[PDB]
Order: C-alpha cells, then structure tokens, then sequence
C-alpha cells in the first residue's frame, strides 16, 4: 500500500 | 542538537517561490508531490526509518497543505490562492456549497496570521513541528519523534524573542493557532471522503491514495 | 493583568477532592454542573456577558472534562477514574465497542501528562486556555476572550521555568497537548451524537442540552 | 434555548 509515497520518499 | 531554523526557512523557500472544489482537489494533489519534497529538505526527516516517513506524512499532509495555502493567502482580501495560481473567493466557495469550512479557514487562519505577521520561518517550524507528530499510530521509535519535534519548537522560540523581543507571548501564539488547524483539518477530511463517496469532483491519483485505510 | 495561577488552582481544587458507556455519560452530565462552579472561580469569566459565557461553555465544555478527568487518572494503570467514583477499565471499554477512543485518551493524554508528571497549576491553566477560547462563534467581543486567554499562557510560562527552571521546554510541551485534546474532544462529540441517534444509553438533561443546536 | 446553562451562570 501506499505506492506512490514509498517511491518519492525513496528516490 | 542541530535544527536550525535557517535550514527550515531554505526548506520553505524551495518549495514555494468551475466547481471550485474541484480546483482545490486539483491543486491538493499537485502539492502532495512537493510536500515530500519540503519534508525531506527538513533536519533528520529523511534519516528516519522509510515506514515511519511514511506514516508521519500520512499522518499530517491535510495540516500541513492548510497551513501553506492559508499563509500564501494573508494578501488576499476574501479568498485563498492555490498553488495551481488560481483564486478561490469567499463568495465562490459559498455558491459551491462549501462556505462554512471556508470561512473557518478565513478567520481561523488567514486573518490570524495576517494579524500578527506571521513570517515564512515561524511558518515553517510550526509546519516542522505538524510533521514531527509523535502521536502518530504506528511509529516504530516515537521517542526520536518527539525529540525532533522539541529541537524544533526550542529553536523557534529562540528565533522569537530574538526577532520578536516585544512580543513575550509571540511563541505561545503560534503555537495556540495549532488546535484550530487540528479542527480545520478533520473537518477538511470529512469533506473529501464525502465527495470520494459522492463521486463526481475528480480526485488524482496521490490524493485518492492519502484516503486508502488506513 | 490580574491573572493570577493562585486562583485557578484555587478553581481546581474548589471543584474537585454494566455498560461503560452508560456510567461515562453519567459522569458526564454530572460533570456540567461542577464545570459552571469550576467557569465562576476562574477570575474574570463572570464578568463577560452571560451570552459570551454560555458560548465559551458550550464550545469547550467536551475539553474541559477530558482533560479532568485524564488528570485524575495518572495514578490509574490501565483505566479511567470517574466523577462517580467509578472505575472504567481499557478491557471493559474495549468490551464494549469504545476501545479506539479510550486507548486514544489513554495514549495521548493520560500517558503523557503522567509521564511529564503535570500539576493541578498547570492543567487548571491548560483548562483556562481552553475556556477562554477566542475562536468559538458568536462570540460578542473575541478579543476581549482573546486578551483573557493570553493572560492565562503568560501567567502558566511564568509559573513554568520557575517551577520548573530545568525543563526550558516544558511550557511548549504543555501547550502542545492541545491539539491532541481538540481532536479527542472531537471524536467523543461524535459518539454522543451517535448514542443520541441510536437511542438506548441513557442521556441526562444537561448532557442532551449541549448537544442542542447549534 | 440552553435553559440549564443560563440558569446555573445566572444565579
Ligand atoms: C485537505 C485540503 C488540502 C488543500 C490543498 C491545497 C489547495 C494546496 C494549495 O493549493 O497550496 C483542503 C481541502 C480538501 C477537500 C475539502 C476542502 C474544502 C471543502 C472544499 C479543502 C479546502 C480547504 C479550504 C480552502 C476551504
Ligand atoms: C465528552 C465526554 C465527557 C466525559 C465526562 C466525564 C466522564 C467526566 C468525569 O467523569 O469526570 C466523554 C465521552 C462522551 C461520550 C463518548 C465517550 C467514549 C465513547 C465512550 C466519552 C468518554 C471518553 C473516554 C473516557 C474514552
């Protein structure tokens, strides 16, 4: 869950 | 032990330079993407672990956006100015159903702001301080949270006296606008589910997945 | 300018020496009568306009009793001491459907002011802050409350750091409780209007007058 | 409206 937060957070 | 007030000041400097409802949903999922982007210009935010950066912006986005569009708005009369560059008026917001969390914003907010002058550093370390919420369910280390958000209201207290040594009871201020940006934000919340369920008012993909469950 | 924390410890100690939903909505009715005499001793709320006292009671009289009975509760484990004398127990609330509120009012408010060991001065002014609130609507002259309101916060500073001169931050972490305590506040008010809806669980006169409109 | 609450400020 939570796709699109976990990637921005990440890059 | 290291939250300088400057750091948090760049921080709020580099990320900001007809259903009206529908343009405030627009406009909210557009800053989703740079409230990461603020978060992470923020002291240590991005030292803690991933799932709990998570869970502190899951846990705030709604306060923190409020707070950024109502401050951006102290120059204007009776309205709020999206990030989007578009204007929403009292009156707008009014024939759109939506004038009683308007006004809350308006009054609450906006004009208490306008009122007392708040500035871009004191806005960003009541925003700092809105993110660092240790109260947040889930948290792995609540304790570091805690710890990072009293670096914080330490080192806004310090700037207020400095900058503001006339106003004794400045700080206590600022911080008293927070139970009223706590309310406004539910209230807020309560909407977008409502439209959510409603269906109509598009709702982008960043903003729908804030409304996942948890 | 005449505010002095004396007296509002005065107020607290003045006032205060199987379904648990029904014995909570007990307390709480019996409550309201004790709040009004607890309202009368805090210097200057009887000399407002009897329509801006009504307003102030109406709008902070949810708040006013979580925060009182947290207090009470810091020397209870697991649990909520009641006005009544009666005891609630986290697996009795749990038991009967309450358990998300109750572990909310245990874990953000009970917890917390145990473990900063907070004292009957410091939430009979945290309380003050609440009553004296100048955003509450209708309000005939709101800075008036608003001037009330900051006597209170400078008094409490003051009272901190000389109470307490090695926790410099103990007067924002005191303040900071209170959005916490405006969101608990606001999710009991939902319960109460869903009891009322529902019907069963009992609700006295003075408790089902404060949920009278507006 | 509010008859309880008047009645206790008042006296
Ligand atoms: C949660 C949130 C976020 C706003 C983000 C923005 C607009 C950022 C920006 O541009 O800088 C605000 C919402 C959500 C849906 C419910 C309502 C209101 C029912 C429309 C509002 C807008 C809050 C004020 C303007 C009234
Ligand atoms: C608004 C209010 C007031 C409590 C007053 C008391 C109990 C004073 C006292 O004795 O000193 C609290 C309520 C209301 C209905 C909804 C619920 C909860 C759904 C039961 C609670 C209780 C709040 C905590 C204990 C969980």
């Amino acid at each position: 869950k939570h796709k699109i937060l976990h990637r921005l957070l990440q890059d | 032990e290291d939250m300088p007030v400057e750091r948090i000041l760049e921080a709020e400097l580099a990320v900001e330079p007809n259903d009206p409802v529908t343009n405030i949903c627009q406009a909210a999922d557009k800053q989703l993407f740079t409230l990461v982007e603020w978060a992470k210009r923020i002291p240590h935010f991005s030292e803690l672990p991933l799932d709990d950066q998570v869970i502190l912006l899951r846990a705030g986005w709604n306060e923190l956006l409020i707070a950024s569009f109502s401050h951006r708005s102290i120059a204007v009369k009776d309205g709020i100015l999206l990030a989007t560059g578009l204007h929403v008026h009292r009156n707008s917001a009014h024939s759109a159903g939506v004038g009683a969390i308007f006004d809350r914003v308006l009054t609450e907010l906006v004009s208490k702001m306008r009122d007392m002058q708040m500035d871009k550093t004191e806005l960003g370390c009541l925003r700092a301080i809105v993110l660092f919420n240790p109260d947040s369910k889930g948290l792995s280390n609540p304790a570091e949270v805690e710890a990072l958000r009293e670096k914080v209201y330490a080192s806004l207290e310090a700037y207020c006296k400095h900058k503001y040594p006339e106003q004794p009871g400045r700080f206590a201020k600022l911080l008293l606008r927070l139970p009223a940006l706590r309310s406004i934000g539910l209230k807020c919340l309560e909407h977008l589910f409502f439209f959510k369920l409603i269906g109509d008012t598009p709702i982008d993909t960043f903003l729908m997945e804030m409304l996942e469950a948890p």
